[PDB]
């Protein structure tokens, strides 16, 4: 099915997934599509940061759901 | 200090 | 050809704010800007607790505001997205860890673009230097100017190599 | 022939090509492998921006290369 | 006597963990300890669900374990009580905001004691230095050492004094 990822940078990533997909594989699909390394990804859905071990159905993520992406870019 | 940052 | 160049700002924990300031102001290094820029962040975070939720911030809205106002906390993506809008320009972070560019203000149709270089720990501003004695460096580029992004990507490659 | 492309997203790419393939048909082959609209994209070689009607012959690229794709999002 | 010495750890949201690590390991500065210490804490919280319940957690057991393992969430009293048992020592926190010492593990008869300083947001580890620089600072004290409590609380009295 399809889900979306709204980024802080601005764009919205469209993805192709199955509810059986791990959050891990969700981040892996983002690396393939946008080059962003998994470790640098925070996905927030429904007021929770998504944990890698779980699946999209565990977080009750359905088709046309919009996830939120924030990059770990702290420096100083 | 090593790494390090000081103001 | 003019050359993309890093200027090294103090690594005092505020280098994100200092670097942003340097580029949006057209090349002004002023470390004292940081406390004011942080207060501006806190003002904007507190103004939208629906967006800046506990989930996004990893703590309460109020806690984040107090945290970011400190002189020892590091700015990141939240701060850059905010500064992009406030200054109404694209803020392109060139990440030399894996050599990529994160473009804040990507889809807001700003006319202006600025660049920071980031190694995972430090931020410094980038600027274009000219071989002509009279032409001062430029830190603000047109959003049409995609070649500067290419030069930045190469500078990221080179910077990665040199660091190792 | 066969070439390289680099994205700002940190990805090195390869592509199947011939010296008569126009840039627009090179700007469409990206929609095939990555799905990025033509009007959103810009290609760059040797510091030059590559208009659509023109061809990879007169841009003097053939083999063992590198390239850069840059997005004009909207 | 003379006040204790503060060693500054990064304000990177894991300062509690880094500070506890620093003192219990005898003076070792390692911010990379944090993901493991958080994991350790999640184990314990999940290792005894009946005890570590939503009543003291502020959210469900599983919610807490997930929360405390984020790299951006703050540890507090729950984490200090747990780490106090784990490292088998009194953990005494000088609060410069409220001007007092909170002692964790006081009634358990631990033989040793460590000190942290806290300003309401940021933890740093405290130590007692020696003039002989070849002698490493001391970070673990007898649980009967009153003087170390004094040298620590002075830092808090001095902070309040400065606000006046
Ligand atoms: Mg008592």
């Amino acid at each position: 099915m399809q889900i979306f990822v709204k980024t802080l940078t601005g764009k919205t990533i469209t993805l192709e997934v199955e509810p059986s997909d791990t959050i891990e594989n969700v981040k892996a699909k983002i690396q393939d599509k946008e080059g962003i390394p998994p470790d640098q990804q925070r996905l927030i859905f429904a007021g929770k940061q998504l944990e890698d071990g779980r699946t999209l159905s565990d977080y009750n993520i359905q088709k046309e759901s919009t996830l939120h992406l924030v990059l770990r870019l702290r420096g100083g | 200090t090593l790494t390090g940052k000081t103001i | 050809g003019p050359v993309l160049t890093r200027t090294v700002v103090p690594a005092d924990n505020s280098a994100l704010f200092t670097s942003v300031y340097y580029v949006v102001e057209g090349g002004v290094l002023n470390p004292a800007c940081a406390p004011e820029m942080r207060r501006l962040i806190a003002q904007i975070v507190a103004s939208d607790p629906d967006f800046y939720s506990e989930a996004i911030l990893g703590k309460t809205n109020q806690e984040y505001c107090d945290w970011i106002k400190r002189d020892d906390t590091w700015g990141g993506a939240i701060e850059i997205s905010i500064l992009s809008k406030f200054y109404q320009c694209e803020i392109c972070v060139v990440d030399t860890q894996t050599v990529r560019i994160d473009r804040f203000g990507e889809d807001a149709g700003y006319t202006k673009r600025v660049l920071l270089i980031y190694d995972g720990i430090h931020y410094d501003p980038l600027q274009r230097n000219f071989p002509d004695p009279d032409t001062p460096p430029l830190t603000i580029f047109s959003s049409n100017d995609d070649i500067v992004l290419v030069q930045a990507l190469e500078l990221a490659d080179e910077a990665r190599r040199r660091r190792q």
